[PDB]
């Protein structure tokens, strides 16, 4: 990058730009997971004014969708520098 | 017919990859040690402050803070190694002190031409009263 | 008859001349 | 120290081969803006001197003693403040 | 392949190592323009700057947490708790300066990693430790005070 | 800076030299035991106080003494 | 009790003043290094 | 010399260069830097002049017949808001402060705005800052006395000298309400020189470690 010496590389942005295309398959109910997320953050305040009360369903859907893409971000970049996991 | 070794600055080191044992602030104000051997052989052995390194085959330098350390390596290279090796002090002004084989033969091993130093001719219990050196700052045994 | 105040005052100051006498001394031992 | 290859001691550089070294120090003298630092040196003039600075913290004894016989009234302490009633205590006593 | 770990400026006998932490380019770059890593500054502004932080930051803990936190007063006497702790750090300072810098000895240089030769830095003498001490002052007692002003100003707060 | 002392008892056995991890003592020629030989601390300065050269001695009762006395930065084993 | 007010400047001179100059007049002599 | 009691023996580094040296300061609080000394001197003179100044006022004010000094705070009528004559004030001082720490900064004495010396009369000497030293101090004490008079008593300067000679043996401190305490100071100082002596006879005068208040 252009800063600091992070391994993150610019090609890796498949991380981020591929895991939406797999988290907004519907799950049958409701009508997707990254549906009901921005359905959530868009509806129950734009996550700044006042909150998200405690233990709602944006709480849930935020970090479950966050916990996929950051273990989509990561694992991508392990395998992505292991040039076909040469380690 | 012994001189005590000059310490050669060109002698490599071992092959470490680093620690966070090794030499503190002291050494830049007070004082360390280097302890120079020679390896038939390039080998791996164990650090006294952590970790592994790999000998080289020829000369060997190794720094470190304090004797007792640079006394522990050469004792894990005799008993395993069967090397000998030297130690020297080194201050920050750049002096260096010739250490352990003194005379060049181990103090173990008699060598005739030393200095007895601190040996009392007499028992343990031929000492001094207490009483008898009061307020003098000695004890029994320096008497 | 409650001590007054002057009472106190001359007890503190009667005090700080001890005190004086005090540090007087520690310094002679100090030697 | 001479490290051009496995060499970490030199007599001649032992100065390189004690670890003496800034790791993030820099000299530079192009930042603070004239007009500025001298408002600042001129301010911590006299102040300074061991002694000098010092009476600066005098100023703080005097201030606690200051709060005690007046700041501390002043914030309505519990311990300034009145008291209400009383009680007897375990048998006929006060 | 690539090893993020290496020995302190390569000597692997020095008790450091070289992490991702320690050795990052943007972590160095910000802990080497900090006021305490300037050899070339004079010791009295940088001490006005790490004051004038200290003071700052120091008001908000007695604000939302001290004694009378609960009455409309509670600015001002915060504003003078912080004084208070900047006085004391302030006498701190000046102790450790009498206690540190009180003799003289020929230290051993002061290189930098490439193995540039560096003169040691100003503020570790007993005038360089002096006027680092009144700038923490001016700085510690401004910070404080700008402290309350901020609680009065601020629109939003 | 500890003070060692050594006795005529010894049997020069050089197990104490041995034990030593600082190297403070060493064998000299003595004729006082069939061995020939004394012990001796010429770097006493280089003493921690470890007592292990007591532990080895075999003589009762001891023949080298260790006397605990003013610390310095190398009897308290300080690496900083 | 007579002169209220001696507690209130008494206390914080034996608890606050008193201690931290003692505190710092005893650190400042035990690192002297030629008393 | 005169010392602050006859037969003193002033200290070591009280040789008598410095101007009104009488060999007094018990706690050695300039026995350690000159320059420390030489800023207690220029202090010293400063409250010595403001002393001098509030002093004349006081009488002033007090012979023409005017309410007490201590209220006239509360008595003064005219223009100007006390806000408004407070920054006025606030800021001519700095001013002067500003220019007198320049002059002192320089010349190493007092001053009058850009004038380092101010001295149109050309009258500075070493016997007339004598003068100026020794008057300073005793307006200080003066100024003092005029506190002290008017908390214990409720009385002026003026009116107190008029008490006091009315009837001198029961118009005087030791007869007001800080009586007791004025007779427990006289008791001590009026046995302090003397075991001061006997500190220079069986002791001597060898210098001490110490110094009461370092600073
Ligand atoms: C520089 C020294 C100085 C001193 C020693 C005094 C002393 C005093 N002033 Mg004062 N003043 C001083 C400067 C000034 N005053 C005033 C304006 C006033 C006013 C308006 C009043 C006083 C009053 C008083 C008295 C009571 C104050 C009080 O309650 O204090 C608590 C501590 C008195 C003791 C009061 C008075 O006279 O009460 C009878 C009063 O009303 N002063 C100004 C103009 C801004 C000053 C400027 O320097
Ligand atoms: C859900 C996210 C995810 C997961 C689970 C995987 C998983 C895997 N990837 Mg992959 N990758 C991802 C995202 C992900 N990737 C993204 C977004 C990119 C785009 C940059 C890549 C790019 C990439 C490349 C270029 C390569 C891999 C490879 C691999 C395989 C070996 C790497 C490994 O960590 O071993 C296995 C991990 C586990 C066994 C985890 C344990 C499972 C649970 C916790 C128990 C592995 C099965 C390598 C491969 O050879 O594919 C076969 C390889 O070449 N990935
Ligand atoms: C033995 C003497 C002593 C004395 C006289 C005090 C006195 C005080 N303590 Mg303290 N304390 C002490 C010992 C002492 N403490 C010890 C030994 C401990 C460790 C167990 C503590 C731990 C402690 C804590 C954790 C706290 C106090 C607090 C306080 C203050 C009470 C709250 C208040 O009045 O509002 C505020 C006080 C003021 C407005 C006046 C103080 C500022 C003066 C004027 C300084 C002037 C300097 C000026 C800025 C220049 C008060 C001034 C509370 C506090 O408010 O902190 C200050 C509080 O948080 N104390
Ligand atoms: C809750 C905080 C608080 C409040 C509301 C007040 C309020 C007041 N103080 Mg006060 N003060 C405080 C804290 C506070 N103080 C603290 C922490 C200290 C210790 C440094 C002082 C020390 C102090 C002194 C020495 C004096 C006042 C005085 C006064 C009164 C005149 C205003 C003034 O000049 O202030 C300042 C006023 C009613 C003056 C007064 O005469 O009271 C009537 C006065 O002389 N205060
Ligand atoms: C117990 C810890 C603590 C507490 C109670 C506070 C409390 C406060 N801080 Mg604060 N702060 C802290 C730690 C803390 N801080 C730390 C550790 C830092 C970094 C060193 C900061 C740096 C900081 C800044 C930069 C600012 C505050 C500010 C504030 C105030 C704004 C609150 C608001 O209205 O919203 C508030 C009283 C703001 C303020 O206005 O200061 C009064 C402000 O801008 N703080
Ligand atoms: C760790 C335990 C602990 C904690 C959290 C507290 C907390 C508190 N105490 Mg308390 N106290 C304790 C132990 C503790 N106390 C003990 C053991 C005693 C008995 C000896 C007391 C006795 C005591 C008294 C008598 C009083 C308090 C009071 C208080 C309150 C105000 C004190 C204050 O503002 O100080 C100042 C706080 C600071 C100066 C902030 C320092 C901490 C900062 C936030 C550290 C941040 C580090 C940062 C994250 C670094 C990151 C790097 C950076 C780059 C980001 C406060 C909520 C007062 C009160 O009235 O209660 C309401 C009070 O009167 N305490
Ligand atoms: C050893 C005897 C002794 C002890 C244990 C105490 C204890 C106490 N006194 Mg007290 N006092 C004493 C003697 C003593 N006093 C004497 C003889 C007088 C007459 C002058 C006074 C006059 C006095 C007043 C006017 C007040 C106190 C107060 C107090 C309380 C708070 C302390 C304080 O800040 O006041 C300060 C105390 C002084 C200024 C004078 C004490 C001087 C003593 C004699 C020093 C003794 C030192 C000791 C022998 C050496 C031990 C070594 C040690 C210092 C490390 C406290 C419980 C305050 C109070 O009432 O709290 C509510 C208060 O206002 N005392
Ligand atoms: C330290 C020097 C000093 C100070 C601080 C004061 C301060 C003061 N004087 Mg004063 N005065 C002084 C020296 C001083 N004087 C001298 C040396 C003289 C002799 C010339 C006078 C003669 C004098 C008179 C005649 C009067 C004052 C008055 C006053 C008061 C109001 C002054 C005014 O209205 O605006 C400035 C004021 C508190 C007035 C007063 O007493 O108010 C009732 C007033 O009548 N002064
Ligand atoms: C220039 C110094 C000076 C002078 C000339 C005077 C003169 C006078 N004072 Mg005074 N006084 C002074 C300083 C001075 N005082 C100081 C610094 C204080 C603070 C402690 C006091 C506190 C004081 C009180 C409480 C009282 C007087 C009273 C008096 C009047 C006579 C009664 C008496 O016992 O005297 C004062 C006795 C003293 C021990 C005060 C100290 C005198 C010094 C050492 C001056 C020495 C003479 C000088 C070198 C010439 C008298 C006209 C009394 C009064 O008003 O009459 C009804 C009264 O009650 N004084
Ligand atoms: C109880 C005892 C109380 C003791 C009180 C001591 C006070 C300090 C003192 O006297 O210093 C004496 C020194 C002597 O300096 C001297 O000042 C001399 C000039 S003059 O004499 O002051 O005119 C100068 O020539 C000389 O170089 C210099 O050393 O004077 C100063 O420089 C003090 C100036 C203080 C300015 C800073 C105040 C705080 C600022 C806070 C900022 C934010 C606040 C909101």
């Amino acid at each position: 990058w252009g800063a600091y010496e992070e391994p993150l590389s610019l090609v890796a942005g498949f991380l981020g730009w591929f895991a939406p295309s797999n988290i907004k398959v519907p799950a049958f109910g409701n009508e997707s997971l990254f549906g009901a997320f921005h359905a959530s953050m868009l509806e129950n305040l734009a996550n700044f004014p006042q909150g998200p009360a405690l233990t709602d369903k944006f709480w849930i859907l935020m970090i479950t969708w966050h916990l996929g893409l950051f273990l989509a971000l990561t694992l991508g970049n392990i395998g992505q520098a292991a040039r076909k996991q040469g380690y | 017919a012994f001189t005590p070794p000059t310490l050669q600055s060109d002698t490599p080191s071992p092959i470490f990859g680093g620690s966070t044992g090794g030499l503190l602030s002291q050494a830049q104000v007070e004082e360390f040690h280097v302890i120079t051997w020679e390896s038939k052989k390039e080998q791996i052995f164990e650090m006294p402050t952590g970790g592994a390194a790999i000998m080289r085959q020829g000369p060997n330098l190794l720094k470190l803070a304090r004797k007792e350390q640079c006394l522990a390596l050469l004792t894990q290279l005799r008993t395993k190694f069967k090397i000998d090796g030297y130690i020297y002090r080194v201050f920050p002004n750049g002096e260096v002190q010739y250490l352990h084989p003194k005379d060049g033969v181990y103090p173990e091993k008699v060598n005739a031409g030393r200095s007895g130093d601190n040996t009392n001719m007499r028992r343990i219990g031929q000492n001094k009263e207490p009483v008898q050196i009061k307020f003098s700052g000695k004890i029994p045994a320096e008497f | 008859m409650p001590i007054a105040d002057y009472q106190v005052f001359t007890a503190l100051f009667l005090a700080l001349a001890t005190g004086i006498f005090a540090v007087r001394l520690g310094v002679a031992l100090y030697k | 120290k001479y490290g051009e290859e496995s060499r970490y001691f030199d007599l001649k550089d032992l100065e390189n081969t004690v670890g003496s070294w800034d790791m993030y120090g820099q000299e530079d003298k192009s930042r603070y803006n004239g007009l500025q630092s001298e408002f600042f040196e001129r301010a911590a003039n006299g102040l300074s001197r061991r002694e000098y600075i010092l009476g600066l913290v005098a100023i703080g004894g005097a201030g606690i003693l200051a709060w005690g016989g007046k700041g501390a009234a002043d914030v309505r302490l519990p311990t300034v403040g009145p008291q209400q009633p009383a009680q007897v205590g375990p048998r006929g006593r006060l | 392949k690539v090893q993020v770990v290496q020995p302190v400026n390569g000597d692997p006998f020095i008790g450091m190592l070289e992490t991702p932490v320690t050795s990052s380019p943007a972590i160095a770059w910000y802990l080497s323009n900090l006021p305490a890593y300037r050899t070339g500054v004079s010791p009295l502004l940088r001490g006005v700057e790490i004051g004038l932080a200290h003071g700052y930051l120091l008001v908000g803990p007695f604000i939302k947490l001290g004694p009378l936190r609960d009455v409309e007063n509670v600015a001002e006497i915060v504003g003078c708790i912080n004084g208070a702790a900047t006085v004391l750090i302030l006498t701190l300072c000046l102790a450790y300066g009498a206690v540190t810098f009180q003799g003289e000895g020929p230290q051993v240089g002061v290189k930098t990693l490439s193995g540039r030769s560096i003169p040691r830095d100003p503020l570790q003498s007993a005038d360089g430790w002096n006027k680092f001490t009144a700038g923490f002052a001016v700085g510690g007692l401004s910070g404080a005070a700008w402290g309350y002003l901020c609680t009065q100003i601020l629109p939003y707060y | 800076s500890h003070t060692v002392k050594i006795y005529d008892t010894c049997i020069g056995c050089t197990q104490c030299v041995r034990a030593c991890p600082t190297d403070v003592l060493e064998m000299v020629p003595w004729d006082g035991c069939k061995a020939n030989q004394i012990a001796s601390a010429p770097r006493t300065e280089d003493c921690v106080g470890c007592k292990r050269c007591e532990s080895a001695c075999p003589t009762d009762f001891l023949s080298v003494r260790v006397y605990l006395g003013s610390e310095t930065t190398r009897s308290m084993g300080l690496a900083y | 009790m007579s002169a209220q007010f001696l507690p209130s400047i008494l206390v914080p001179l034996v608890g606050l003043v008193f201690p931290a100059v003692a505190m710092a007049s005893m650190f400042l002599y035990i690192e002297k290094e030629e008393i | 010399r005169p010392t602050w009691y006859p037969g003193a023996t002033p200290p070591k580094y009280l040789d008598g260069t410095m101007l009104g040296d009488y060999g007094f300061d018990p706690l050695r609080l300039g026995s350690k830097d000159k320059d420390v000394l030489k800023y207690y001197r220029e202090g010293e003179l400063t409250n010595g002049r403001w002393a001098m100044a509030a002093v004349a006022g006081i009488l002033f004010t007090d012979l023409v017949g005017l309410g007490p000094w201590w209220e006239a705070g509360a008595k003064v009528e005219s223009s100007f808001d006390l806000k408004t004559l407070i920054i006025i004030e606030v800021v001519t001082f700095a001013i002067l402060e500003g220019f007198r720490v320049k002059a002192y900064e320089k010349t190493g004495e007092t001053g009058l705005g850009p004038f380092a010396p101010f001295d149109p009369l050309n009258m500075r000497s070493d016997e007339t800052r004598l003068k100026e030293l020794k008057n300073g101090r005793l307006a200080m004490l003066a100024f003092l006395g005029f506190s002290s008079q008017a908390a214990v008593q409720g009385k002026g300067p003026i009116e107190c000298l008029q008490a006091h000679l009315a009837d001198p043996g029961h118009n005087n401190i030791f007869t007001s309400s800080v009586g007791n305490e004025a007779l427990a100071a006289v008791l001590v100082l009026s046995i302090t020189p003397c075991l001061i002596e006997a500190k220079n006879r069986l002791q001597g005068t060898d210098e001490e470690e110490f110094r009461p208040l370092p600073w």
